[PDB]
RNA sequence: CAAGGAGGUAAAAAUGAAUC
RNA sequence: CCGAGGGUAGGGCCCGUGACUGGGGCGAAGUCGUAACAAGGUAGCUGUACCGGAAGGUGCGGCUGGAUCACCUCCUU
RNA sequence: UGAAACUCAAAGGAAUUGACGGGGGCCCGCACAAGCGGUGGAGCAUGUGGUUUAAUUCGAAGCAACGCGAAGAACCUUAC
RNA sequence: AGCGCCGGCCAACUCCGUGCCAGCAGCCGCGGUAAUACGGAGGGCGCGAGCGUUACCCGGAUUCACUGGGCGUAAAGGGC
């Protein structure tokens, strides 16, 4: 399946923290506030100037490791975004943000995308009345993302909704903390999200 | 050239030539060894490269290379001709894949064992 | 096949035994391969010309050359030390 | 203020009685990603001396780049000796599709998206000079109508 | 003169070389003595008879024998290891 | 004052050593 | 009558194979000589012809992909 | 008219810096020539190659190694 | 949870073994004592229910040039 293992090593190889754990990332033990140098035995060595292919590869791997996805689905979403009307970068970022586990993470039902993927896969997420245990469901505008009725109590989810109570959600989303539901208003614009990735390097990387 | 020249004579295609005739359009060919020995390499190199003349199912009798460290190949061993040439060996344009009918894999190898056909060792884990 | 050791060749080899063992290991293998295939094999053998005409040179090290000659029954070792 | 990027660092040679005598060459491109780019080629017996002299020459020889929101206005084909480069405008959102030298040149000039191709000889010095001459020959609708007005 | 080693004799010389260091040094002491004086020296020079006539023996140890034949231009070492 | 247009030229002295 | 095929004789094209034989290529340096590259020690190359262990030599003609860079002979101070 | 098998990892064009010429022009150095005194011949000293020898410890190898490391080997030195 | 790679193209580096051997290899090429290029280890990179290899087709190849090449000396003006 997806990448299972050391995560701070991925956060450390890219040299930019990208929030893959949640509470640990906001904590002072973020592993980059202690050791902000790439992994391996040769991490503290001389920084050799990377080539043009290295920059685009690091860039692509950073964006792919942000959402925790495999190269199969990532390139498939890129191929669907390139052969579609509009700017190929913003539609790629919008198709990536329309993934169900990503919107569940944005709504605050989980503190991490892997946690949100586990919550979707376990049927704790309900989309428009019926539950959806697919972490790759492309959420369309107007869908009501909620929590199932058997999964209402859940000691974990109550602390997550209580911690999300106060934080505002993005402009393309709505949130009813007391109602345990949310709505996908529209597709996120390029200015709405401020990911630490230059999408142009990603598009010119795949165009071999 | 002029257009009338192009209408009269046209353009010739490229009609490329296969470098692996013995395979006869097959990815692999079974073959029986007949001579197994060691040969000396070409111009800027010295070694003892282990080759084997193979009489294979297409009626052809061609040399092949034996990669890895050591082998169990004799005058009547049935092997499989992979293809691909060895630069420093003349007349050797083929390879013998290991882990096959009688070409056992290389023992004790642990890094690149998909090549050379070595099973996964289990230090019981 | 009968190994013929010259006055100089025997001394050169003798000096290495009390000096460097690896060189001996290399010469022994070259001699082992030479009796099997006198003109092709290890040390990239090539026929020598006008100064040592009728002789063959097998590299021990990038500077040490094992100079030898072949007969139907014997192998004469001219030298195993220095450059020819 | 000006981004200085090196692309070609080569080692030449000069014969003299005794052996080989080296001298290094450096090809750097300077830009600001706002429509101003320069190219330089320096020769010195040491690498940083070569890059410093090349950057000093690159700041001297510059040219305007009439960008049109994300790219060049029209297409152009420029042959510099045996090297030929073809530039083409692209829609917003494709990326810099170029080789080693033109991506480094048009990237510092401010081009977001472009469609190029290296033809003929692929010498990085001549491809660079061809790219600079091709960017120099770029004209906009205001310029073309300024030449075709009559006065 | 020169050194002539039989295929069995060379194997015995090498077998000792990779097995016992004391023995090879002793072997070298004998051969050197031969060259200066062939019928004189260490090893109790004693000649063989009937079918081994023309071959002289010296004893490296109580068990092993260095069998040799001497000529004006060469020395012929037959064995330097008494096979079981 | 300068040079062109033309014209007859050494020899008997050969080879290269094997870490590209 | 035609007719599948069978048989007889004579051809045409292609493939494998053959004592022996001709050159080609590889095996970093076997023998013989010095042809070409510096006027390469007789400028070189070439078509042809003859000859010679061999590169090649010579005859006839041709070419610049060579030579007027100094005395000393034919015509000018 | 006009291929193929096989083989090679290149074959090439122009131009640059060098090196070389039994190419040229200009010009130096006991380089030649002019003129002395020598070595190679003899005896001996010293060093080296070779061979001998238990060991003859090692290095230096055209010019630019060879009375050179020794501006000082009877045992010391000294490494055989 | 497995597979390929970690000289350059090509993202990814140290130690030990080895010593023009054993071996790598698509090209340039690496190995005749410290081998980031062989074998192993640690570590890293790329993918992941797969990862590599082989064969074939297209691409790169504007090296059959309609788009889109050339013929003084590089292959190429036919002797007229
Ligand atoms: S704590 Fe979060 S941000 Fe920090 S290294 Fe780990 S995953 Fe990255
Ligand atoms: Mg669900
Ligand atoms: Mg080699
Ligand atoms: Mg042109
Ligand atoms: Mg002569
Ligand atoms: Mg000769
Ligand atoms: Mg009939
Ligand atoms: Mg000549
Ligand atoms: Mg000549
Ligand atoms: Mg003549
Ligand atoms: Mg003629
Ligand atoms: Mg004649
Ligand atoms: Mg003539
Ligand atoms: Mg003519
Ligand atoms: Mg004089
Ligand atoms: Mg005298
Ligand atoms: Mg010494
Ligand atoms: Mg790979
Ligand atoms: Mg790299
Ligand atoms: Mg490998
Ligand atoms: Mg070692
Ligand atoms: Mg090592
Ligand atoms: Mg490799
Ligand atoms: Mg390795
Ligand atoms: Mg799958
Ligand atoms: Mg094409
Ligand atoms: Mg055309
Ligand atoms: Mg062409
Ligand atoms: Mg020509
Ligand atoms: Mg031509
Ligand atoms: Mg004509
Ligand atoms: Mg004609």
């Amino acid at each position: 399946g997806r990448y299972i293992g050391p995560v701070c090593r991925l956060c450390r190889r890219e040299g930019v923290k990208l929030y893959l754990k949640g509470e640990r990332c906001y904590s002072p033990k973020c592993a980059m506030e202690r050791r902000p140098y790439p992994p391996g035995q040769h991490g503290q060595k001389r920084a050799r100037r990377p080539s043009d292919y290295a920059v685009r590869l690091r860039e692509k791997q950073k964006l792919r490791r942000i959402y925790g996805i495999s190269e199969r689905q990532f390139r498939n979403l890129f191929e669907e975004a390139s052969k579609k009307k509009g700017v190929t970068g913003s539609v790629f970022l919008g198709l990536l943000e329309s993934r169900l586990d990503n919107v569940v993470y944005r709504l605050g039902f989980a503190v991490s995308r892997r946690q949100a993927r586990q919550l979707v896969r376990h049927g704790h997420i309900t989309v428009n009345g019926r539950r959806v245990d697919l972490p790759s469901y492309r959420v369309r505008p107007g869908d009501e993302i909620a929590v199932a009725e058997k999964s209402r109590n859940l000691e974990l989810i109550r602390q997550n909704l209580e911690a999300m109570k106060g934080r505002k959600v993005g402009p393309w989303l709505s949130l009813d903390v007391e109602g345990m539901k949310g709505k996908f208003l529209r597709l996120p614009d390029r200015e709405d999200l401020a990911l630490p990735v230059n999408e142009q390097l990603v598009i010119e990387f795949y165009s071999r | 050239p002029t257009i009338n020249q192009l209408v009269r004579k046209g353009r010739e295609k490229v009609r490329k030539k296969s470098k692996v005739p013995a395979l006869k359009g097959a990815p692999f060919r079974r073959g029986v060894c007949t001579v197994v020995r060691t040969v000396t390499p070409k111009k800027p190199n010295s070694a003892l490269r282990k080759v084997a003349k193979v009489r294979l199912t297409s009626g052809y009798e061609v040399t092949a290379y034996i990669p890895g460290e050591g082998h169990n190949l004799q005058e009547h061993s049935v092997v499989l001709i992979r293809g691909g040439r060895v630069k420093d060996l003349p007349g050797v344009r083929y390879h013998i894949v290991r882990g096959v009918y009688d070409a056992a894999g290389v023992k004790d190898r642990k890094k690149s064992r998909s090549k050379y056909g070595t099973k996964k060792p289990k230090e019981a884990a | 096949m009968k190994l013929i050791w010259s006055e100089e060749s025997w001394d050169d080899y003798l000096y290495w035994q009390e000096t460097d063992k690896r060189i001996v290991k290399k010469i022994n293998e070259l001699i082992k391969d030479t009796r099997r295939t006198p003109f092709e094999g290890k040390g990239k053998p090539e026929p020598l010309k006008h100064n040592l005409s009728g002789f063959w040179s097998r590299r021990i090290t990038e500077e040490h050359r094992l100079v030898y000659a072949v007969t139907d029954d014997s192998l004469l070792i001219a030298a195993c030390r220095y450059h020819y | 203020d000006f981004e200085e990027k090196m692309i070609l660092i080569r080692r030449t040679a000069r014969m003299q009685a005794g052996g080989r005598r080296f001298r290094f060459g450096a090809l750097v491109v300077v830009g600001d990603r706002q429509g101003r780019v320069g190219l330089g080629f320096g020769k010195a017996p040491e690498v940083p001396l070569a890059v410093q002299k090349a950057g000093y020459y690159a700041r001297r020889n510059m040219v305007e780049v009439p960008l049109q929101n994300g790219t060049i206005p029209h297409e152009i084909e420029v042959e510099f000796g045996a090297s030929k480069i073809v530039l083409k405008p692209a829609a917003p959102g494709t990326g810099v599709i170029a080789g080693a030298v033109p991506r480094a040149i048009l990237e510092l000039a401010g081009v977001t998206d472009i469609l190029t191709k290296e033809l003929g000889s692929r010498n990085p010095i001549n491809i660079a000079y061809a790219t600079m001459e091709a960017l120099r020959q770029l004209r906009t609708k205001a310029d073309v109508e300024r030449l075709r007005k009559g006065e």
